[PDB]
């Protein structure tokens, strides 16, 4: 029974742990994220100083919950990976009792309420975290993209990017993509999202990984030689003038 | 360089309202650098500008002539007067990895 | 003895403004009749009234100051 | 005496005073200016009026509207680091 | 170095004190409690234009004649939702009744105090109590429409017309005026909405602005943007005149 | 000194008392103020109710346990209903086992109880809340004087919170008047207001302002509000 | 002595400044203490000679610079006419 | 910083300052006792003090009794001796009934010896401020003394003493011993044992005690008491003649 | 390094607790209590501080009771005193359920003491700041203990604590000698009354209210009782003539 206690209220109102667990998700690997009108997009990157990382042992980093939803998180590896195998076996239990697939919405909320114990329980350390829930539900083509946080709070956001050099990244994602018209095309939302990760990694080809999401529960993973075409195409229409 | 330590009452704050940061230089900046340095200094036609500030850590003014300094030496070894692009390029990653590296990897 | 150099009609009762505070030092009634004996200049009289004492003693000081809130 | 840092009451009728001197659009209020800074000494808020008529220049604007106080108050709140 | 149950000298708690910062340092929800309904409001504050306003809700329904509102931090929010709609839902069960508004204020106040280091008045302990505002409000067939608020602190009264949020000086400064007797559903829906886009920085749209109304028959009902966005249309045009 | 020697209620001090104990009565004097008054049959207890904006309701400062004993809390609201609700569940324990009123002076016993061990052991805090509690046995009234340090004294009458010396006088000098009154529940009313008149800064008590229960032999425990104390204004 | 210099107009002496609500605007608290010590027996000191007490030696301001403080004064002198004499400590160190 | 006098730590110098500090308050009561055996038996005494005219001399006692058999004699406080004494009591009745026979001298020393360890090992446990002297006649090795410090070491003692003084009083012990080559003392009948060790004691001290002021133990064969008051000024009468 | 006083299992350097030192202090600051040790019984009195007039007599009692045979008294605290009786009462009819006899005096003595002696090892508990009083009668006599905040207590032919125990402590060594054998319990309630005008002393500021009770075997036959009657009358009338 370890009964000591963490968050407090600092004299501004705030929490000190929850301040500098948002900080170690900034200082982490950044993940982008898009969707569309019938697909959602998740991204992600790999480290370029020292790999030796081969395709089969390497965990991917975008986990798959269910047929048709997805998780990705930007952030610390080990304190997500316990909820998502946490995620899972409640995804066992919804489908068990309810007869129901597992949504997005209910996804988020499980989440947003687990990490949400661990802050107003004394004797555990919240997650350092936050994780990105994507996905469709059952017999709905419209994509969830709902943003978890350490802190419990979670919103929906249409393109969303958390990890190193957020502030400069987001600003391109409000250009390239309206809220009143989302591209419809599969191909246009991974364009979409190359051109923001070709602002933060030089080079990486075998370095970036995007997950692609398809209704009717499918999902395609796209391998180094796909992702590197639509890099090519990007950088030579970019170099134009 | 630290406005921490300085009188708050010579400040006078509403006289002056500007206070502005430092930014990192761009591409445009780092060649104004070079151009003063490897104007005197030795180099084949293979030298350019563009290439060593291509890949770099973002160096401030004091590593950016510590690089061409330290390829200087490289000719004075080897008892040459004409620095080739070799000696640039092993100078910069010198003075990179004497910076920034893997930042103490971690974070799970 | 404060009020001896205070002017006033000397209908001070020293038991009920005694029983009105608080633990108050000497320093403390002193400036009760400062704040006191300037209350009734604001209504334009010289002399100071016996509950104008009280109401500088219902003034809030020393002890709730102006933070009223929390518990009521 | 004793002086404490002014509430968003405290700071209404601030901010209305200085705007008298300068000539801004009348049909702005001066209530939500003061609620956008937080608590903060009164010799910080002389700076926020020096601020005003600055990026309004920017908009090529002669006079300041309501959209240019939404930016001056935004530029001193980040510069003081509290 | 300091701990929860430490008392400062004034007869309160340093912790608790700290917890209310939170709540105006978050949104605003105002709301007036009139004898024909209950009109209710909160501003979202978006701060990045592709944030979507379906997702977030700070108005949630516990029953079909009681409803509630939060403001400040909404991640302890979600917890409190959930032990208030338990022992409503099972009032159902135990006494066949609708629950009391000021008897579901009471439960909600008991558990905030599940704070502390872990001496016993309860068994499972708690890091620290929520820091969310709850303004809560209901009808039944005794008193009527009740507006009452869920403090941190477990205190709560019944206000006809409370703000809470960052703007608990701002907009009750104007209800004391603005506010009296008689009111009807149309000028409680007009005045909420006038002080609500007086509150938010921005321009106020259908988007972070979501009202809600209490009635008897109906029920707890939400408006959505196109019902939202008539009664912003409406109030510009009588407000547009003197 | 000072917040040296607080790390919890249990360290001591050089002076031998609690400073964490003693801020449990600032809490008492800066809040709502109590009256209450007995003889040999009935009793009378004078609440006052504030709140934080004139919109705003009086919220109820007197908890009723028990038909024939009842009290009032000045001090924290919430906190009070703790120790109200375990008096509630020792009533419902003496009326079914015992099935036995619970005595004014065994039901003291019990609500110092959960103080004193806050106080004691690391990690538990008192509460501090005012409590003067009545109430009618086959012996006479009885009206214990509560406190949040585990104090309580059996009297015929007094007053916590602001102006508590002010509501004294009033009981001091007609200690021998009220004593000799048995049996008339309204001149028990009548002074109680008298009392708390005198203790009175701010302004009248209106009828929200004026909470009056009274509890006795033929007549049980009655809250009044509204028009009921307007008889007595 | 020697210690004639003539920088003594080195200070700033306002006599009847025309500055009246500009920092002072706002807050309450602060006016009304300063009313009765000030603004009243710059009025009519007869009365104090009546009331049998004097005005205090000193007036204590203690609070952040630069806020009003010194404005406060000159609010208080606008109604009384009033000569104001601000010493800057600033200054005042030689 | 000063977790080390606070909470028991390994120190930079190897030692717990928490549990040291329990040692001095050994000698608040200023008690200087020793312990002697004899041929079949062993006779231990105690110094008692009396400040106080009001106290009963019946009911102070520095030398309790665990059993029939097997007695203990506590320098210290009476708080922490109580610790041990209730501790003592109950594990000697817990092995007979697990077993059924008597527990031997060097058990019961090693039963305490682990539990005045939880006290130092664990930090939420202050060490005792008592000193627990065990003096008995076993079934095999006859007379033996164990003498269980409050850091849980035990081991085997020939004559032993406490108090500031147990220098002084472990001085005398030792020329006696050496000239006669032997451990314990050799006589037939008990009572001449209680006059040997006031003999040595006195010689120690340089003091004289009444009957109130001293404490005498008395462990015989299968048989454990203490003496009254008329029987420990019986003894000083006894001792006053020939030597 | 300080911080010896901050918990209860530090031990200063000289080997004394601050917190048992402190406990003392919380002892003088309350109300005196007496006692005496009388052969068939024993006999306990105890004053009250009188803030005004308002205070019903003969109603609230510090003295506390343990079983019908063993009355407790303490000075310190009242929570802190009126809590270790509640335990000792509890254990009292678990006593009587094994044994099925009542508990004597040496058995309640280490009944209380064990309680006492374990808060000061634990250091997230706060020890009793009382002292504690108590006797009765049993089958081999009538014993006399008084308990300390530090779990000491032996055999007392009389009991002094609290702030008046200094001039106390005088007159309880004098009935002693000048009754060797025993006193009555009558003449005991009186010389009791005298005792504790003797310590007023300092509480002259203030009004005084004597309560006294004993129990004996002779008489009570081993009840707990309060003194009352015309037997409390002829003791204040007769202590008040002695005092001044």
């Amino acid at each position: 029974g370890y009964d000591r206690a963490l968050s407090i209220f600092s004299p501004d109102g705030h929490i000190f742990q929850v301040e500098y667990a948002l900080e170690a998700v900034k200082r982490g690997t950044c993940a982008v994220g898009v969707k569309g009108k019938n697909c959602v997009v998740l991204g992600c990157e790999r480290r370029s100083t020292l790999k030796l990382q081969d395709t089969r042992i390497t965990p991917s980093k975008v986990s798959k919950i269910d047929s048709h939803v997805v998780l990705s998180f930007s952030g610390l590896n080990a304190d997500s990976r316990i909820l998502i195998e946490k995620a899972r076996v409640e995804a066992q239990s919804h489908r068990l009792t309810l007869e129901d697939p597992v949504t997005v919405e209910y996804l988020t909320r499980y989440v947003a309420g687990v990490q949400q114990r661990y802050t107003q329980s004394g004797g555990v350390r919240p997650f350092g975290v936050s994780t990105l829930i994507a996905g469709f539900d059952p017999r709905d083509d419209e994509p969830k993209l709902y943003q978890t946080e350490p802190s419990g709070i979670y919103s929906s956001w249409s393109a969303q990017t958390i990890g190193r050099n957020s502030k400069t990244v987001r600003e391109f994602l409000e250009k390239n993509y309206d809220r009143k018209e989302p591209p419809a095309t599969v191909e246009e939302c991974v364009k979409l999202t190359v051109r923001s990760l070709l602002e933060v990694v030089q080079t990486g080809a075998k370095n970036i990984e995007i997950t692609v999401v398809k209704p009717d529960s499918d999902i395609v993973a796209l391998s180094s030689e796909e992702i590197n075409q639509y890099v090519t195409q990007i950088e030579q229409e970019k170099q134009e003038q | 360089n630290k406005i921490e330590t300085l009188d708050p009452a010579l400040i006078r704050p509403g006289r002056i309202d500007r206070k502005i940061l430092f930014e990192n230089p761009d591409l445009s900046t780092k060649k104004k650098i070079l151009g003063i340095h490897t104007s005197k200094m030795n180099l084949s036609e293979d030298v350019n500008l563009e290439t060593l500030v291509t890949t770099k850590d973002d160096l401030s003014g004091a590593d950016i002539q510590a690089m061409c300094t330290e390829a200087g030496l490289l000719a004075l070894r080897e008892r040459r007067m004409q620095v080739t692009a070799e000696d640039f390029k092993q100078a910069k990653e010198r003075v990179m990895k004497n910076k920034v590296e893997e930042n103490l990897e971690g974070l799970y | 003895i404060h009020s001896r150099k205070m002017t006033t009609d000397d209908d001070i009762n020293w038991q009920e403004l005694a029983r009105s505070t608080d633990e108050f030092n000497g320093a403390q009634l002193k400036a009760v009749t400062v704040e006191a004996g300037m209350i009734a200049l604001r209504n334009g009289q010289s002399s100071v009234k016996h509950e104008d004492f009280v109401e500088g003693i219902s003034e809030v000081q020393a002890r709730k100051s102006k933070s009223v809130s929390f518990y009521a | 005496v004793e002086f404490s840092l002014p509430d968003l009451e405290g700071r209404a009728n601030i901010f209305r005073i200085h705007s008298k001197s300068m000539s801004v659009e009348r049909g702005i209020r001066w209530e939500l200016i003061s609620r956008l800074c937080p608590n903060s000494t009164g010799a910080e808020l002389r700076s926020v009026c020096t601020e005003a008529g600055m990026f309004a220049i920017r908009a090529r604007r002669k006079v300041a509207t309501e959209k240019d106080f939404l930016k001056a108050v935004d530029k001193v709140i980040s510069g003081y680091k509290k | 170095d300091r701990g929860v149950s430490t008392f400062s000298p004034e007869g309160r708690l340093f912790q608790v004190e700290y917890s209310l910062e939170a709540i105006k340092l978050g949104s605003t929800a105002i709301g007036i409690a009139t004898k024909e309904g209950v009109v209710l409001g909160v501003e979202k504050r978006a701060t990045s234009p592709l944030l979507e306003s379906d997702s977030i809700e700070k108005i949630v329904e516990i029953d079909r004649h009681i409803g509630c509102a939060m403001s400040g931090l909404t991640a302890d929010a979600r917890s409190m939702i959930e032990h208030a709609r338990t022992a409503a839902v099972t009032h159902n069960l135990y006494y066949d009744e609708d629950i009391n508004v000021e008897s579901l204020t009471q439960s909600v106040c008991d558990l905030a105090l599940r704070f502390g280091e872990g001496a016993s008045g309860e068994e499972r302990l708690m890091s620290r109590p929520f820091g969310v505002a709850l303004l809560i409000a209901g009808h039944d067939a005794d008193d009527g429409y009740q507006l009452f608020h869920a403090e941190p602190s477990g205190t709560f009264y019944r206000y006809n017309a409370k703000a809470i949020g960052s703007g608990s000086e701002g907009a009750q400064a104007e209800l004391l005026n603005e506010w009296h007797s008689s009111l009807t559903l149309k000028e409680a829906e007009l005045l909420v909405l006038k002080i609500l886009k007086q509150v938010m920085e921005e321009k106020l749209d259908e988007n972070n602005a979501q009202l809600s109304c209490i009635t008897k028959q109906d029920g707890f009902k939400i408006y959505d943007n196109e019902k939202t966005a008539e009664l912003i249309k409406e109030l510009k045009e009588k407000e547009a005149a003197e | 000194f000072r917040n040296n020697y607080d790390g919890d209620t249990v360290t001591f001090s050089p002076t031998g008392r609690l400073f964490q104990v003693e801020y449990a009565l600032e809490a008492i004097k800066q809040g709502s103020v109590t009256v209450g008054l007995r003889s040999n049959t009935h009793a009378v207890l004078v609440a006052l109710k504030r709140n934080a904006d004139e919109l705003s309701s009086y919220q109820k400062k007197i908890i009723k346990c028990d038909e024939h004993m009842g009290l009032s809390l000045a001090g924290l609201a919430p906190d009070a209903r703790v120790l109200s609700n375990y008096l509630r569940q020792q009533c419902n324990y003496s009326s079914l086992v015992f099935n036995r009123k619970l005595a004014v002076e065994r039901a003291g016993h019990l609500l110092c109880d959960k103080a004193q061990k806050n106080t004691q052991s690391y990690g538990g805090r008192p509460y501090g809340v005012g409590l003067l509690i009545i109430g009618y046995d086959k012996s006479g009234a009885h009206l214990l004087e509560f406190q949040p340090s585990g104090n309580v004294t059996e009297l015929y009458g007094t007053a916590i919170g602001a102006r508590s010396q002010g509501a004294k006088t009033y009981l001091e000098r007609t200690l021998d008047t009220f004593i000799k009154i048995d049996g008339n529940p309204d001149e028990l009313i009548k002074a109680g207001v008298e009392a708390i008149s005198q203790s009175l800064r701010d302004e009248s008590l209106t009828v929200d302002n004026l909470s009056i229960a009274i509890v006795g032999k033929d007549t049980p425990f009655t809250i009044y509000d509204g028009e009921a104390v307007a008889k007595y204004i | 002595p020697p210690r004639i210099d003539p920088s003594v107009t080195m200070m700033t002496v306002e006599e009847k400044p025309d500055v009246t609500y500009s920092d002072v605007g706002g807050c309450k608290d602060q006016i009304e203490k300063l009313r009765e010590v000030v603004e009243l027996p710059l009025l009519s000191p007869e009365r104090f000679a009546t009331l049998g007490i004097d005005p205090p030696k000193g007036i204590l301001l203690y609070g952040p610079p630069g806020t009003g403080k010194t404005l406060c004064a000159r609010a208080v002198a606008n109604r009384t006419d009033a000569t104001f004499i601000r010493v800057i400590g600033s200054e005042l160190v030689q | 910083a000063g977790y080390d006098r606070h909470i028991t730590i390994f120190s930079p110098e190897g030692r717990l300052y928490q549990v040291e500090y329990a040692f001095k308050a050994t000698n608040q009561t200023n008690i200087n006792s020793l312990a002697v055996r004899g041929k079949d038996c062993t006779v231990v005494i105690s110094q008692k003090k009396v400040p106080d005219k009001l106290l009963d001399p019946t009911t102070v006692s520095y030398i309790f009794c665990i059993s029939r058999t097997i007695g203990m004699v506590v320098n210290g406080p009476i708080p922490d001796a109580r610790n041990a004494a209730l501790r003592a009591k109950a594990e000697a009745a817990e092995f007979r009934y697990k077993y059924g026979y008597d527990m031997p001298c060097d058990v019961l020393a090693k039963r305490m010896a682990n539990l005045s360890q939880i006290y130092t090992q664990r930090a939420y446990m202050r060490p005792l401020g008592v000193i627990l002297t065990f003096v008995s006649v076993d079934e095999e090795l006859g007379p033996s003394i164990y003498k269980t410090d409050p850091a849980g070491y035990y081991v085997g003692y020939k004559a032993t003493a406490t108090g500031p003084k147990q220098q002084e009083i472990t001085t005398n012990l030792e020329n006696h011993f050496k000239k006669s080559k032997i451990d314990h003392i050799n006589e037939e009948s008990w009572e001449k044992v209680v006059e040997f060790a006031i003999t040595h004691m006195i010689d120690a001290l340089g003091t004289e005690f009444s009957k109130n002021d001293l404490e005498v133990g008395v462990a015989t064969k299968d048989k454990f008491f203490t003496l009254s008051a008329e029987n420990i000024e019986e003894r000083l009468v006894a001792i006053a003649e020939q030597d | 390094g300080t911080g010896y006083d901050l918990s209860n299992s530090v031990f200063s350097p000289d080997g004394r607790n601050f917190q048992v030192e402190y406990a003392v202090k919380a002892v003088e600051n309350g109300t005196t209590s007496i006692g005496i040790k009388c052969n068939d019984g024993v006999v306990f009195a105890v004053e009250k501080l009188i803030t005004s007039k308002l205070l019903v007599p003969q109603k609230n009692v510090k003295i506390q009771v343990v079983d019908r045979h063993i009355g407790c008294v303490y000075s310190g605290l009242i929570p802190d005193g009126r809590h270790l009786v509640n335990r000792g009462r509890e254990e009292a009819a678990s006593f009587k359920k094994l044994y099925k006899t009542p508990i004597p005096i040496p058995a309640f003595a280490d009944r209380l003491g064990q309680y006492v002696q374990a808060h000061t090892l634990y250091n997230s508990v706060r020890p009793f700041g009382v002292s504690t009083i108590f006797g009765g009668v049993d089958k081999n006599g009538a014993h006399l203990y008084m308990l300390e905040p530090s779990g000491s207590y032996w055999g007392y032919k009389g009991a002094a604590t609290g702030k008046g125990r200094q001039s106390a402590k005088a007159e309880l060594e004098k009935l002693v000698d000048h009754h060797p054998e025993g006193l009555s319990a009558r003449e005991a309630v009186k010389q009791a009354a005298k005792i504790i005008y003797l310590a007023h002393e300092d509480n002259k500021e203030k009004d005084f209210e004597l309560e006294i009770s004993w129990c004996s075997l002779s008489e009570t036959n081993g009840l707990h009782k309060f003194v009352k009657g015309d037997l409390l009358q002829e003791a204040i009338d007769f202590a008040q003539k002695e005092i001044n």
